[PDB]
């Protein structure tokens, strides 16, 4: 694929389609993963005030996965 | 003759007792029999080996643990209970024996040089080739079963109507007569799919006068389940889909034996005869387990009609006992 | 399945939970005025008579229509969950039914209610004299006290012992199912409720004539079969080694009133945070606990108001 | 992709198809995340009025995921 | 042009497939998001009437994903 | 596709597939969001008439998502 | 395509499949959402027999979405 | 529906796939919608024989989607 | 007619593609749906042992949608 | 497909693509339905050893959907 | 058969891909079916260690669908 | 398939697609089912420490599917 | 494809996509599985934190499915 | 490939198609496992700060799966 414009050639095109699935699936995951700690987290803030930081650090971690994915996708794009 | 008279003898206690204007549930046993017998139609690996399975239940072996002297009624079941289902054990035997014959039926289209190009004797083992792997040959046996299902739909719907005739209840009467209007329309549409270019213009015009017969006396009955007629057609579709599975699934069990008891190794040379058993031992038991699921298709067939009201007691409780407990001894 | 409609109905019903300021105004009231006060609220739509037993019955009728129909209005995973909370009250109901059957006294003078086990099921059980008839009646809904019962009753038919063992097997089975629904609020509630139960059970059932280890249950913290026997003989030296509990500050206390107040107030606050998981059984779990503790409190105030007992005898309990 | 609005071939169109996935599932997942956490914040406000604020800030954290999806799609279609 | 065409062509259709995921998936996601957050919200009114206003602001926030998803589809199918 | 009159042509036909995704998914999410509010409303009227209104305003909010999908599909199809 | 379609063939037929999709997803959502509320509703009709009607009426509202999509497809794919 | 030369051909065929769509979507939505309601309801009639009519009329409501999709498909592709 | 791509060309190709989707959706909706009646069904046999027959007919009710969708697809895809 | 290397042609291949959806979705649903009946059933088979068999039969009962998709697919490929 | 376009003909390849969809879906559904039966299976050993056989035969049943499909595909793509 | 993958065939590719389903599904389902046993398993060890071993033999049971995929794998290798 | 050849073509590409399915599935199942044993772990700490050790030892076991799945992909997508 | 040139190959791009499934799926899975472990952590901080260490070791185990999923991709595509 190319990161810009057209891919040129059918083969370059197919590769664009294929890298799109990966970001997509990782993002969908981020959201659902976040819901499970997020509902719990509110209790973590309420009960363990002293440890309000703990709910927050846990929540940040599935977000890192979607960014990590963009670097993989960015790297393959601009080349075959 | 033992096959009809022996279970027929126990139906005599229910002949004597009627509880509705519908005729007593005596026809039920010969309606059961074709489909029930016809559940085994496998090849060398299934049907023709089934012989052993019949002999255990109606005879006596030591091979199975709780079965010792069946003649003293020793089983998993209680000793009395086993004595009660001697009649059934005989009918299980007739079922297994009719299953062996439909193995030879099966080898009419899978063996002989008078019916197909397949060897009259293979050089390895009988049933080396399958020719029921051609879509059309397999299809005709399916379409044969489907027909028996159309008949059973007719059998039920006469019985539905008869209840209000001799019980003098108009609501059931109106329902049984009006529904047969629907049958003209089932047979029209079917002719066009079974023969293909038989109708399609002689059942688009005629269909329209067939649909009016369907509801004409249903409206005298009132009926405030107008949508529920989708489910009455569905019940028709269920008798078709069950006879169909009994046919297709029947041939399918045997076609899995293609890579099981024939040939699945080497080039199909002569040495596979003594190599194939590698696979044979594994498939056999797996096959056995799934064909026990296929013998439940009969009682599932009775339940569409029996338990959903089409001339019979059952539907939401009601006096008389389920046909499952009745056929259990017969 | 399905909690959506159930949860929605239960939230609307919260709108009519009795507020803290109720019980403030109520303490200053005698019995005649408490009844006039009570009749405004939703228990009031079922209030009858000027006798105390007629009030007790009026609490029961409220509880029937607002809590006891709840397993019935839902099915599948939802019914199993609502059932698990109701099972604990069914366990009071079975023990009382069984006792009326064994000791040959009337059906009457038991506390029944409908839920998983309906009024007629209990009536059917009473009417099945043989232990085997009794066992099959109870197997009809298929509920966990049946399956506990089938195992238990085979060993022994001694009444007091049937009850005890019925409780331990019933709790071993419950602890797993409730931890297993994977709701964090319920699990936290469950560990404290269990720790609390082991303590409370030892106080009540001392001097019964039974085993100590027929009252232990799965979910227990630092407590073990040996410690339960220590407590049943009457030694509170078990509590000075008990720690990690938030109940750790009720340690060192001998006064019955002060201990039970502290256990109960924690469990109340614990359940109330069940609305931070309103999804699922959270919201109904919170609801059941608040409505039970209001009914107890209605009963404490009424008695205090009628008989001229001190304001302080109940004022301390009503504020946690 | 880049410079697309009624031009480009089959090849360009295929990068638009793939890349569309990233924002779209990321919005989908964002919704889910918000729905569990959000439900818990209501519980929290209900008990303690005073932390109206905690619930609202926490509810803004899965919003970040939807924006994250956008960034991926835009980058991969045209190189910045 | 910018999510707006007439007769159109095959190329505009492939761009349309790609971008159409975003309007849908944003709206889908918003649909799960309002239902949870909102449902706990009916209870906030029931318990404490005064703070009907906390329910309204909660509900309002998942609306931001469906409008953002529609805007992305519009932007993307007509950037230079 | 087009809403201007008729709908034929190959050129329209690709566009028709692509636009259907947004309407499809937007309805799917509206379906889930709405149903719970519809059933709860009867409980509201049955229990207590006076706050019938809360259930009613809540219902309207997923309606917006199905119409946004329709509108995007309508505008692109035939210039409205 | 259809018989009351203003023009038929593959081009109309293509439109028919994609537009058919949208009512299909609508359907997917209505049906699963409907199942949840209908299951709970049985206790309400069982208790409140004289008011069966209210339960029946709650059930219709998500159905509305499926019927509506059927009409839009009908018109678009067939003017007559 | 019908089979013949004039009710089976390639021209006729475009009508048949389009009509075929209708059964398909309705089958999907009714199947899910009917089942959960049907499962809870069959229980209700089974325990109490004095609410038995009520359950049955309730059950019919989700079925409607299949009868309307079948009816459209039958009529249009029963001629050509 | 048949499902082919080279006995009727493109016009034919489109039939095959589209028509498979329908069967697919009907099969999917019943499959998810059956699981609910079966798991619920266990309480019904337990309580009303005497009435095991009523439970069987409830499990049978979702079979009907899929069987219609198969019969129709079977006829339509061998229409010629 | 009864024949999928015993008959050639692109024509035979199209039939397998369309039919393949049917048997595959049907196989998915059947397996799941059994699994759900199976999770529930362990309590019934354990306590009633005079009624474990009702439970076994009930697990078997969803088989009819998968085998019907397989057969209709078997018949249609290699033609009727 | 097999996909080929440089070793055999296209005609064989089209049939192979179509038949693969079916195994494709079925693999998905048995994987999901596996979770539920694994949950259930521990209770059967827990309550009655002594009656392990009844639990293994139960456990065995969804496994059969996937293995059966694999064997069906071996017969069809073993000829060519 | 046949040892080659640097000079391999499009045929080899088809086997690899079909093969990917076998080992992949078996791993997915086995991972989850086994984990379900283990999860249950903390309760199991707790209750009865003495019969921890029975719980373990059950957890190894979904592996048969995994060996089955490998067995298919072995046969299919060296061919086509 | 290969795990050493830095260049290839169309043929090689099919194997690479296909063996890629296996890792995706294995990854799906290990992530979902790890989650169960983790949820279970909260009990382990809580009841008697002497059973915290046990939870860890179950938890390693699902890891084997993803590492194993990578092996199957590795040999097959790089023969020679 | 690399962001720098002198990298990239068609075989490597094709693996990237399949391997994209893995990174997305592994990422989804790592997140959901991680979030449950986060739910355990609320208990780990509340009961014993001193044994906070149990939550950390726990939290580290799901991390393996995304990092692994990521590591395979980079070697197979992004080798040079």
């Amino acid at each position: 694929a190319e990161e810009a414009a057209a891919s040129g050639g059918l083969d370059r095109g197919l590769i664009a389609v294929g890298m799109g699935l990966a970001v997509g699936l990782a993002a969908l995951g981020t959201g659902v993963a976040q819901a499970r700690i997020g509902a719990a987290g509110v209790g973590a803030i309420a009960e363990d005030r002293s440890n309000f930081g703990t709910a927050l650090i846990f929540l940040l971690l599935p977000e890192t996965l979607v960014i990590f994915g963009l670097l993989i996708a960015f790297i393959l794009n601009g080349r075959l | 003759n033992p096959p009809w008279v022996k279970p027929f003898e126990l139906l005599v206690s229910f002949l004597n007792t009627p509880k509705y204007g519908t005729f007593d549930p005596t026809p039920v046993v010969p309606i059961f029999f074709p489909f029930w017998f016809g559940m085994i139609v496998g090849d060398i690996g299934y049907a023709l080996l089934f012989y052993l399975v019949g002999r255990w239940l109606s005879g006596y072996v030591k091979r199975n643990e709780p079965l010792v002297i069946d003649l003293f009624a020793l089983k998993l079941k209680p000793p009395v209970l086993a004595k009660l289902v001697y009649i059934l054990n005989w009918m299980v035997f007739w079922t297994v024996v009719w299953g062996l014959i439909y193995g030879e039926f099966f080898g009419t289209f899978l063996e002989h040089l008078g019916v197909f190009g397949t060897p009259e004797h293979p050089g390895l083992i009988p049933i080396l080739i399958h020719r029921i792997d051609t879509a059309k040959t397999a299809n005709l046996l399916i379409l044969l079963s489907v027909a028996f299902g159309v008949v059973m739909v007719f059998a039920g719907l006469i019985l539905r109507a008869y209840l209000g005739l001799k019980h003098r209840h108009m609501a059931h009467f109106w329902e049984g007569v009006g529904y047969l209007g629907g049958l003209l329309g089932i047979l029209a549409l079917a002719a066009s799919y079974l023969g293909n270019l038989q109708a399609g213009w002689l059942s688009a015009l005629m269909y329209l006068g067939f649909g009016v017969f369907l509801l004409s006396v249903v409206m005298s009955s009132i009926w405030l389940m107008i949508p529920e007629i989708f489910t009455q057609a569905g019940h028709i579709l269920s008798h078709i889909r069950i006879y169909a599975v009994g046919a297709a699934g029947g041939i399918l069990a045997g076609l899995l034996t293609d890579v099981g008891f024939a040939m699945a190794e080497r080039l199909g040379l002569i040495g596979v005869l003594l190599g194939i058993v590698v696979a044979g031992v594994l498939h056999l038991l797996i096959l056995l387990l799934t064909t026990l699921g296929h013998m439940l298709q009969p009682i599932r067939l009775i339940w569409v009609e029996f338990f959903t009201k089409f001339g019979f007691y059952e539907e939401n409780g009601r006096p008389y006992r389920p046909f499952k407990s009745v056929r259990e001894t017969q | 399945d399905d909690f959506a409609y159930l949860n929605a109905r239960v939230r609307v019903r919260r709108g009519t939970l009795l507020k803290e300021s109720f019980f403030q105004e109520a303490l200053d009231l005698s019995f005649a005025d408490f009844l006039r006060l009570l009749s405004e609220t939703v228990y009031g739509g079922e209030l009858a008579g000027q006798g105390l037993p007629d009030v007790d019955r009026a609490v029961l009728r409220t509880q029937a229509k607002l809590v006891g129909d709840l397993p019935r209005l839902v099915t599948g995973e939802a019914r199993e969950a609502v059932r698990l909370l109701l099972l604990r009250n069914d366990l009071h109901n079975l023990q009382a039914l069984l006792r009326a059957k064994a000791t040959g006294r009337p059906f009457e003078e038991v506390l029944l209610l409908p839920g998983t086990l309906r009024e007629e099921v209990w009536r059917q059980a009473y009417e099945a004299q043989d232990p085997a008839g009794m066992a099959q009646v109870l197997a009809v809904p298929g509920h966990p006290l049946a399956r506990a019962l089938r195992a238990v009753l085979r060993e022994t038919q001694d009444l007091a012992r049937v009850e005890a063992l019925l409780a331990k097997r019933f709790f071993e089975d419950v602890a797993k199912a409730a931890k297993g629904l994977d709701q964090p609020a319920l699990r936290d509630y469950l560990a404290l409720e269990v720790d609390a139960e082991n303590l409370r059970t030892a106080f009540k059932l001392q001097g019964s004539g039974l085993a100590p280890d027929a009252f232990f249950l799965k979910g227990g913290r630092f407590v073990d079969r040996v410690r339960f026997a220590r407590l049943m003989e009457g030694d509170y030296a078990v509590l000075d080694e008990l720690s990690g509990t938030p109940f750790s500050g009720l340690s060192g206390v001998r006064d019955l009133k002060a201990l039970e107040r502290g256990l109960r107030c924690v469990l109340l606050k614990e359940a109330k945070k069940g609305v931070q998981d309103p999804l699922g059984v959270g919201l109904v779990l919170a609801y059941v606990k608040e409505r039970e503790w209001e009914a107890v409190r209605l009963r404490l105030l009424a008695r205090r108001a009628y008989f001229g007992l001190p304001r302080a005898q109940v004022e301390e309990e009503v504020v946690c």
